């Protein structure tokens, strides 16, 4: 006999396509109030009843830099974060000429903060009054190039009308799961030896991803997942000097810092009904904002990164430098801490060399030896190009403290010339996507193709 | 076996395990209008596939065989090198080029079985 | 014949070509929320018509004949007066006044077949 | 009897009167996007129930009997104290604890029939 | 009395404040039960029931 | 309307005080407008005063 065509429904056949994925949040974050933060506001409560399911003889090729999930996550973040600023104050009367004197806080001079006073159009609008506030010198621009140097302006109002973030939403990085919609699934690669592109054998399917922490950072990666075996080096073309080469760590580093300056919040009424928060007096002595990393762990980490770098560069050593001058959001480790924005000079982190022969990293001189980064603080944030491009961060009282784990690095190879035996590196930053691409690297989405055709000895009977 | 645990298993193993995959094709939630759009798209996709099973007289999860003979140019395969070894993914990687042939041939199979039943339900 | 190429053809000519017309009943796109409303309205209309076909035991594209006798007051036409000459549009222009009794009479046809089949599936 | 007028009638009386209740399961209109969400949820619920009837080989309003023997731990009831007196509401208030078992058993007796019929359409 | 609490608005003088009788309807898949007992004292059973 | 001496019959040269982006350093500016877009300000006699 011959064979005859037969259809089957419920067939495990995958296709690759773009799709829209919704967000899920941890259920305990639904204890919080409505219109508080992104979890209760927009996402769906999760329930881990459909757990991970391993697959058998499957074989799938992943691609990290062609992943559409991060390129959709960026727009999801940009739209939700633009929506979260609408009910707040739009400033506008604060664009006045500022008169700033010497920074006589408790005598002396505080070198970062200027004492300025300005005329406030009050809520009655015909009883405008004098007010005073302390501002950061990154937020203060001289008004004219003439020698009238006691007349100043905010850095905004010549480019955009800025806004203050509402001080009852929070900037806590809530872990956000991405899930598959109806008729879709998420493949996850369990091979820890995965080097950015290519096949994966240990493959599972999940209904929702690992909790992604959307931390915006430059030159270092904050709280995030750790590598499973060793330090992983990922680059789309490692030979390409313009490509950001991401380093994922196995052993975490612990960073802890603060603003050791006992600030005080001041309230000003700007127009009818709505208020504005600024920095008033400073109580206590003036201290420098700084961040700390233990020295022996940092030297151990950079020597291990050099060890992994020697798996692609044969006999050369590994050298580092600081960033190439740049500007504030590019050349400095820029990270959020409790609501404040820190910019730390990273040069002290990378004044070192790995000679290709690793030295015993204990070699005990002092376990309490630390490397220290001076850090500056901005309030007016030029956060993203195209977001509602300005935001004012209100100050928060008391000394803040924060503590986290360094798990990832961003690097750019300085240009290979003269056949040098180092091919030195610089820290990198810029497009935030490669932060999230450091976390969404295990995942792909599959279009389910359920209908299949096979030849069978079956024949329909009349 | 859930939504996709059938992958990798052979033809005989995946002749079973259909409904636990095919039953999870409907869901939806809220993040915005775009998720409603994707939800309606998923519903319309499932409804279109159920319709395409609807023309050919299958109308179920059962092993719906028609009577059209298998041309050799679609597989060029022995029965042993289809059922004993193959799985559905690299079977689809061969057969998927003939959709405008097969998905019209089953509509021709429901051509060849309808009026010659209507006459045997009326002229008999 | 596509979505509407069968119009104008006779009753016996359009006894076929149902499927290529009825297969194009599901789609949608974006200009706003109104288009999504019209899209789910179209999905609702198709699902309602599939439900009305599912009540009468038809459940397919097939030429589903029930056993209720035709009444002369609905057509007053000869068999030749219906089949060889008419097309479906001016047939509808006559028959469309009796929908509220025909769409009840086929549910009455599903009255007269079900519990008898259940007893012949249980009491036998 | 309309959408819910059959409630309170016994087992025998409500063995009939099904479609005039079950036919009113699809509607929708405008007050906002929340009504679109509720409308798509209603369509999803109705489609899921039609699917769940779809696996078990029922695929209609018919009194679809499968072949699992009834276990006494689900009702502990005589035929007279089910059919002659009881109505569906406080029947559900007894049987509803076993629904995740019963809805698995009917798939289990679809996992007893069509491969045998496939062999009786191929190996015969 | 405002402007220290909120900057508020004038109602448009072409909408009106008439209490239009508004009916509530259940969508597809649900139903509305109404208790026709006038002796109903806030909680508990009802027998004269319509839909 | 002295464009290059003489009069352009359609375009009026007008100057107005602009509240600048600093809002407390308002400055004079000038622009040319079309006479369909320009209305005399009041019926009371002050003829060199105009409005959009
Ligand atoms: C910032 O400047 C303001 C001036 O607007 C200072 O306030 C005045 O300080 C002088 C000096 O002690 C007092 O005589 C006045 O009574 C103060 N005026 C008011 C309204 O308080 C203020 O002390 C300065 N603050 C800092 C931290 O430098
Ligand atoms: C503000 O600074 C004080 C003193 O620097 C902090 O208090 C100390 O915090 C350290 C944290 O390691 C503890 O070990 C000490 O026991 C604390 N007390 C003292 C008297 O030193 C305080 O934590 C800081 N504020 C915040 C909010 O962290
Ligand atoms: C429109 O009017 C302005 C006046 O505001 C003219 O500008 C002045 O023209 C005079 C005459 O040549 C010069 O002395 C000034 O230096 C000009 N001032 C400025 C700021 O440029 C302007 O020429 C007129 N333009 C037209 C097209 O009529």
């Amino acid at each position: 006999e011959n064979l005859w065509v037969t259809v089957y429904y419920g067939v495990p056949v995958w296709k690759e396509a773009k799709t829209t994925l919704f967000c899920a949040s941890d259920a305990r974050a639904y204890e919080k109030e409505v219109h508080n933060v992104w979890a209760t506001h927009a996402c769906v409560p999760t329930d881990p009843s459909p757990q991970e399911l391993v697959l058998g003889n499957v074989t799938e090729n992943f691609n990290m830099w062609k992943n559409d999930m991060v390129d959709q996550m960026h727009e999801d973040i940009i739209s939700l974060w633009d929506q979260s600023l609408k009910p707040c104050v739009k400033l506008t009367p604060l664009c006045v000429t500022l008169i700033c004197s010497n920074a006589t806080v408790k005598n002396g001079t505080v070198e970062e903060m200027k004492n300025c006073s300005f005329n406030t159009t009050t809520e009655i609008r015909d009883k405008e009054k004098k007010e005073y506030a302390l501002f950061y010198k990154p937020d203060i621009v001289p008004l004219s190039e003439t020698n009238n140097t006691s007349e100043y302006r905010l850095i905004n109002c010549n480019t955009s009308a800025c806004t203050q973030a509402c001080p009852k939403v929070t900037f806590e990085p809530i872990p956000i799961h991405y899930c598959a919609p109806a008729g879709y699934a998420i493949l996850k690669c369990n091979d820890e030896t995965f080097n950015g592109t290519g096949p994966c054998s240990n493959v599972s399917t999940v209904q929702c991803t690992h909790g992604i922490r959307p931390v915006v950072s430059t030159q270092l990666l904050l709280n995030g997942s750790l590598a499973e075996k060793e330090i992983v080096i990922r680059s789309e073309n490692l030979t390409n000097n313009a490509k950001i080469i991401i380093v994922h760590l196995h052993t975490p580093v612990e960073i802890v810092c603060t603003r050791p300056n006992n600030n005080t919040r001041k309230s000003v009424r700007i127009g009818p009904g709505q208020t504005f928060y600024a920095t008033g007096d400073i109580i206590g002595d003036i201290k420098q904002a700084h961040c700390n990393i233990s020295e022996e762990k940092w030297n151990d980490t950079l020597q291990k990164v050099g060890i992994e770098l020697q798996k692609h560069f044969p006999n050369k050593t590994i050298k580092y430098n600081q960033s190439a001058g740049g500007d504030m959001e590019i050349t400095t480790h820029s990270f959020n801490c409790g609501g404040e924005f820190f910019y730390c000079n990273t040069s002290n982190l990378f004044n070192g060399t790995y000679n290709g022969t690793y030295i015993s990293t204990n070699s005990s001189a002092n376990s309490t030896s630390t490397i220290t980064l001076q850090c500056r603080i901005k309030q007016i944030i030029n956060m993203w190009q195209g977001v509602g491009r300005c935001m004012y961060a209100p100050p928060i009282a008391g000394n803040i403290t924060c503590r986290s784990n360094i798990t990832g690095l961003l690097l750019t190879r300085d240009g290979g010339t003269n056949s040098n035996e180092t091919e030195t590196f610089r820290p990198a930053g810029g497009d935030m996507r490669d932060n999230w691409r450091s976390e969404l690297y295990k995942y792909k989405v599959v279009k389910i193709e359920p209908l299949g055709v096979a030849p069978t000895r079956c024949k329909r009977r009349v | 076996l859930g939504f996709l645990g059938a992958a990798g298993s052979t033809m005989g193993a995946a002749s079973m395990t259909l409904t636990v995959q095919a039953r999870n094709l409907l869901s939806g939630t809220v993040w915005g209008i775009k998720q409603l759009q994707a939800r309606v798209l998923a519903v319309e996709r499932y409804l279109r596939d159920q319709q395409l099973l609807g023309i050919w007289g299958c109308s179920g999860k059962l092993i719906c065989c028609t009577n059209v003979p298998w041309n050799s140019s679609w597989s060029n395969r022995n029965l042993s090198e289809i059922w004993d070894n193959m799985t559905w993914l690299q079977w689809d990687k061969e057969i998927s080029n003939y959709t405008q042939i097969i998905y019209g041939l089953l509509e021709e199979s429901q051509n060849q079985q309808e009026k010659n039943e209507q006459d045997l339900l009326a002229l008999d």
